[PDB]
């Protein structure tokens, strides 16, 4: 969070928060209302976004769901879409928090070793995150599109 | 550390759930009080030395034996250590008030503080009284709405030592 | 023989790092005499090139006062 | 580890020079002109 | 300034400016004219602010202008008022810049050593700047008063 | 480092004078340009990868000997460093443009870069055409209005290497 | 760390006696099993990633709550730490098998592991189950005799944790 | 003390005491009797010394006991004289110890923090220390006066 | 740490009291003993290697199991560790004798030595025997008057270990 | 850093010969005025703060341009740096006076000071005036015998700058 | 031991043993029988090596047995030969181990301080080690002589 | 010397000399005449002290002069007595300095490895310096003999 990062910076230096840090917190709490609106809009549309992104990905990369592919079968495709839902929830958490810290903690630290143990392709994950960004930004407003796409591009770079 | 936003995020992430109405209500309740928290933190930062003054004077007026020979705060070194500890308590109470959470008190202040004071011979009751004195002195400066917020974190520290 | 003035170039051979590190590669610094043997060894370990060394504070060939 | 768990030197000998996460403490580096 | 703070934070983290501090820069440049009008409103009132603050300080601390004090005599009281002039000008610089950076870099770094060299008591300085804060906030409306008081009480805390 | 606003503050602090009308003329000029500067900076940050892509591509097309064996750019590490230097130049040019002053270019980039390159054997001239390629790409991308603004900082970097 | 040879050397140095026939017999037995040990170690090294993959798949299939929210392996971070711990156990079991002595397990693996996991919150029983799944996977790859050999070290780890 | 300082300076480099340190300890134990005599003469006559030193201090710096001053009032003046008694006791401790060590730990570490938390003006403390030094050296002979003057000089410089 | 002078000073400082006749009597006692203490310290510094030499030889002659195989002092490493510990004991006993107080012995040596030796497997009876060896070896070198003074510090070390 | 004792030791060591009567006469010359040196250093140590107080006061009274805006001493930071330089000069001159050697000034104070001051815009003439102010203020209090011995080192500093 | 050395090296980089380390272990295990036979040969030749090395040392350095020497007397010369027997046993332990680790850990770490606490001249120990090297190389033939000479050489270098 | 040690110790914390360091310097300069007479006495009788010290060494340690020893031969005996000359000169240097720093950094720093490079026994060195101490203290007066003896004891502890 913005507040957590400001407090941690001030505590590391054994000082109270400066006027600039308090100004950052002031701006963050001012923008909290519209960030909550963005997160709630993204939450209400979870089924539509996940479905449309899944079909877009599987049509764009048929080899994942083809026989011998990582997500072939009902259960493995369900696990694929469930990872997509995980990352959508993490994006909403980042929206409310004001930064990518919840995303990093919950789904970015150690992601490559995990997906390497799962034989899950990383380019597939990156394209899935790109499809999620496209679908979500297409559904929601243009002004909120940049804010949401910031976290989506962070996730896409992290898994890349 | 963990603040109110991160506390809600974690309590929902462990459940595996998206934000529901209750979550957004908690987030709204935090965001609504942000201006009060920032104003109080600014006031406390600008008046920290005065708060330490008044709390120390009150504490050593109620218990003058602390700074007299044979007292734990009797020397320039130990008096300096006393006012330094009070400054630490004020700074971390301000941090906990900005965060909306008492986690930083648990993971930067109260972790092993009671056993450290027992080892050093620092009187815990007198330190709790000094924390209370900081609480009254800060409540006057910040105002009632922020005084109530600072009170819960001062009481958290006091219960941690006690 | 108290203080050496050492200038050196230390390229990076193990990583490619995106912060500002121009100050770490090429730098002129003052090293103590007792520190200088170990400092020179450490610089040579990393593949650095030592350009010039000069005596600054102390006087060369002092039997006492060092 | 006070930081990323898989940056422990026992498993990752290069974990000391690994990229810092938000789990790690604040790092203070002096890059100001080193004159 | 705010722009400098954002740039140095970006450079320390070694990446371009994010949309958040870009919005910070946009908000700062959008409010420049209000900062300039506040800087004037303080600037015409140099003498009134400084003299009222000095009167309040010597009301609370008659010992300072008492024989043996630091400000005893007309010339030393003039030096008192001139120091208050410096700090009022620094507050104007901070209001224009958007943050307190000019205030510290010109009048806070090393102030304790300076005033120890000058036998100047720091409590007198904090009382004087608190008096200047109280005087200067009255001249402005609430929106301007809050931000100006932020610089003033930052200066008061730094002097203490 | 020093901004346009900090430059005015410094000029008036050395004189000992308060701000006057001319100071506000300069400050309002910077404030007016600020919207264009932040728009250009956001555009450059969004596409910085692409500017690097095409600038390095055409620089190497003009001077292929760098990437071929026996050339300074010939290594994976040396190519990575070559593109990282261009990233440095783009990012600090964006910094200077958003600040409106060239001080940061002197303090952080140009400070000793000549000697370090000459010691490492890095060709200065090739870096100059690299910066020229970068400024051409940015001028194409961000529009003429911000092109003329980024041109001065890119030329400043080139002249510093020149 | 001591292998069979080092153990013989130490048990003869403590006595102060030189080597006699019995020591040479024990050393000869170790060299007799050395070829089996080297082949098993090479096979395990060649397929470490595979072994970890089926072992973790079996553990998380048998205990699905571990990787679901509220489980100790629910995060990319914690999942990675889990498979890292599994790699620890496999590698040090291979070390102990190659040395022919369980000393390295007590010496570098099982010391303070219970306290560490209890402070972290790691389920001890599930870690033992992961070790047993790793045993089952490793046995099929290494063959009957090498499996019987590796089983004593896997069981040693499981009994040390439990 | 001399013995304590020599022992710690020996222990920090893991060695036995050098001939210089042993010679220093010899000089100290040879001067011990006159050190005790000086501690006597300061100890018995201290009601006097405190009264004359306080009177001289308040004469040379009337501001402290003027309205608004720190020591204004009977009780704060009593606290002032109590501090003077503290420091002269520390001075005798240093004289017997042969070093300024007991003075240093008991009344020099954090003394600026403590007199800031009380807003006791450090120049006033230094003036009081010079007053005590003059009064005390008045009651000692030249050999004793020089020795007590060194400790008073250390105290005054430390508070400065 | 603490010596006799500092001990008296601290007692009177905690009492807030003044140096009375008893304090000056104790100070006179220490100053009277000072020259003997300094002579003994210099003598022990001169012959420290010799004292360790003889004390080690005598301890290993009375208890030859230590240096034979299977003994706690049987290796070059463990023998050198024994000699290093004895050199500490001599140096710190000399420090305590010169100070006239055993606070340095407590804090620098005896606070944690029993647990260190119990964890290392070091025999404590034999260590006390080695301390007594150093005691009566240095007693001959320093002389009867200085021996009576250094003996109390050697017995303090022995009682702290026992 | 080398004194007169160490200077004659150095000469008779590099020559490898013994002390002759000239060396002993020089050592008499050192020891005779060492007592005056100790007196002067003792007086200066307590009055160093005051010496800097009115030394800087007079330096700024005679040249109010430095403290006024546009002067090199105009800021809290640069005023602090100025008085800090004044303290450095006083304390290192005291060290040189006590050691009886001007070598320490050349080693640590006068190494590149002139070019550094021209680099940073420090006025050499005004700094020498400050050195003269310290010299005369100190000689006012130390006494004529100590005044000359301190003025020789202050004049050495001034001639080093100018 | 060779296996212990390889395992420690592999654990240093946190990796399984490479094929090079594995085939090195294979060569060490296959060549065990000859190492045990070499240990035999030095085992039955006990008094021959001990006595010949002692005589060669005492001819090269009669001063050890001369008055004022450390090996003067029957008991001290017996202790000398006991030390030689210790080091011969360590060499045999190294031969079976395939590495000088037993020699190091048992009689090389702290040998300097030990023999300083015994006044034993390290050059005399080196001469005795060289005498043992000569005798042992005399007993063995060919590659066994070279590989035991390597260990005696290591011991001589460590003591020197 | 004493002045150098006090100055470096004070400059370590960038502070003026404590009354303790001033007092040790005062005691050092106060005793300059006696220590310089000691330097006279030692430098006048160099050859005598050196000769009796060599004789006492050779009778106490007949080991060194016997064939195969470090001091066997006329040239090596000459080097022995030459080193004794060096060391007594260093003792005089330390006496005039009042500190063992000249002895330290001329003959003590690196002496262990040096007499290792010369095959010179360190017990021989300590016997040499003890003989030198005995011979010198026999000639010196009662008070001066102790002062010489402390420096000789420092040297003995330094060598071994
Ligand atoms: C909150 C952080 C977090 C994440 C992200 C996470 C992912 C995750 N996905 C898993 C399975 C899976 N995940 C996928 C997804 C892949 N299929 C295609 O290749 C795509 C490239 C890609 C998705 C877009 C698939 C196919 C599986 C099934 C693997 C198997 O059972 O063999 C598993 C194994 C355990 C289980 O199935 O429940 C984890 C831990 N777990 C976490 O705690
Ligand atoms: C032995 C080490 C030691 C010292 C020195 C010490 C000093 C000390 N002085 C105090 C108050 C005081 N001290 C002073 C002295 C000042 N009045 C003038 O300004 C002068 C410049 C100056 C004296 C020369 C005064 C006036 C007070 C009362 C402040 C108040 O009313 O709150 C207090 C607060 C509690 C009390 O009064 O008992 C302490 C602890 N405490 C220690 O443990
Ligand atoms: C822009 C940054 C800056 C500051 C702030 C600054 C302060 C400053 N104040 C000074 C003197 C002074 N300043 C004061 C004022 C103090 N007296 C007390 O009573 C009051 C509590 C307090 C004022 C509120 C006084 C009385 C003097 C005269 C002291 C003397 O000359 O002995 C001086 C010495 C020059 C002179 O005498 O005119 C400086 C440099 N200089 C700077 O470059
Ligand atoms: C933020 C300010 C900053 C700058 C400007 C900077 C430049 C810089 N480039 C370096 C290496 C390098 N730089 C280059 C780039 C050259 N190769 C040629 O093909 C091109 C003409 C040219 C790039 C356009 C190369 C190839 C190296 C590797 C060293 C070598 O092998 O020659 C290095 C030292 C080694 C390292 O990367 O750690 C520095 C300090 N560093 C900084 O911190
Ligand atoms: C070679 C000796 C050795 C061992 C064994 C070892 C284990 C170990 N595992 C850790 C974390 C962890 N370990 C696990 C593993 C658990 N997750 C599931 O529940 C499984 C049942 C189970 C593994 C099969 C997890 C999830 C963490 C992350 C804990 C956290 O971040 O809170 C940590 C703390 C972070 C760090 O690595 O520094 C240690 C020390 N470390 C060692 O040096
Ligand atoms: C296994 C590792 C190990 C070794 C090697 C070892 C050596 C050792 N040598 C000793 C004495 C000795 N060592 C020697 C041998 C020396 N004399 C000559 O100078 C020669 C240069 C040289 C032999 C070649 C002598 C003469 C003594 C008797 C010294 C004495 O009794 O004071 C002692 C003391 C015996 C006791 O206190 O009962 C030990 C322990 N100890 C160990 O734990
Ligand atoms: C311990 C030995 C030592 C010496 C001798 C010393 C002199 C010294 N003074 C310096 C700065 C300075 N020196 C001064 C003092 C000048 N201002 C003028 O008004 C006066 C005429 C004059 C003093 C009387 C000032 C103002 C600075 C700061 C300049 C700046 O930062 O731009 C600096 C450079 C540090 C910096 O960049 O801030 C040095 C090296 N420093 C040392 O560490």
């Amino acid at each position: 969070s913005v507040v957590t990062k400001a407090i941690v910076s001030a505590d590391a230096e054994a000082r109270y928060l400066s006027p600039g840090e308090l100004d950052r917190i002031r701006g963050f709490v001012s923008s909290g209302e519209r960030r909550l609106r963005v997160a709630q809009t993204l939450t209400e549309s979870r089924e539509r976004i996940i479905k449309q992104a899944g079909d877009q990905l599987f049509q764009k990369r048929p080899d994942l769901v083809s026989p011998g592919g990582n997500a072939y079968g009902a259960e493995r495709t369900a696990s694929c879409l469930r990872d997509l839902d995980y990352y959508l929830r993490l994006v909403t958490f980042g929206i409310v928090a004001g930064d990518v810290t919840p995303i990093e903690e919950i789904g970015v630290i150690g992601v490559k070793e995990m997906y390497r143990n799962l034989e899950v392709p990383l380019p597939g994950m990156v394209e899935a995150v790109k499809a999620m960004k496209s679908v979500a930004t297409g559904l929601l407003s243009g002004d909120d599109s940049a804010e949401v796409g910031y976290y989506f591009d962070y996730l896409a770079g992290a898994l890349a | 550390m963990q603040d109110a936003i991160t506390s809600v995020i974690n309590t929902y992430d462990v459940q595996g759930k998206y934000f529901d109405t209750s979550a957004f209500d908690k987030l709204k309740a935090y965001y609504a009080t942000g201006e009060l928290r920032v104003r109080a933190a600014g006031t406390i930062s600008a008046n920290a030395a005065t708060i330490i003054k008044e709390a120390s004077a009150k504490l050593f007026s109620n218990q003058p034996d602390l700074v007299r020979p044979g007292g734990n705060a009797y020397t320039t070194r130990r008096y300096a250590a006393c006012v330094r500890d009070m400054d630490y308590f004020l700074r971390y109470a301000t941090y906990a008030m900005l965060a909306g959470d008492t986690s930083i008190l648990d993971e930067r202040v109260l972790n092993g503080l009671k056993e450290t004071y027992n080892s050093l011979g620092v009187p815990i009751s007198s330190t709790v009284q000094g924390i209370q004195a900081m609480k009254e002195v800060t409540g006057s400066l910040v105002g009632s709405g922020a005084a109530k917020e600072m009170g819960v974190y001062f009481d958290y520290l006091s219960s941690g030592l006690s | 023989t108290r203080l050496f003035k050492v200038t050196a170039l230390i390229p990076s051979y193990k990583k490619v790092r995106g912060g500002r590190e121009l100050q770490n590669t090429y730098f002129t610094k003052l090293v103590e005499y007792d520190r200088w043997f170990a400092e020179q060894q450490r610089i040579q370990k990393q593949g650095g090139k030592i350009l010039s060394v000069k005596m600054v504070a102390g006087k060369p060939g002092l039997n006492t006062g060092v | 580890r006070s930081g990323n768990p898989i940056t422990n030197e026992r498993g990752n000998p290069a974990g000391g020079i690994s990229d810092k996460t938000s789990l790690s403490p604040q790092i203070f580096k002096l890059t100001q002109d080193n004159r």
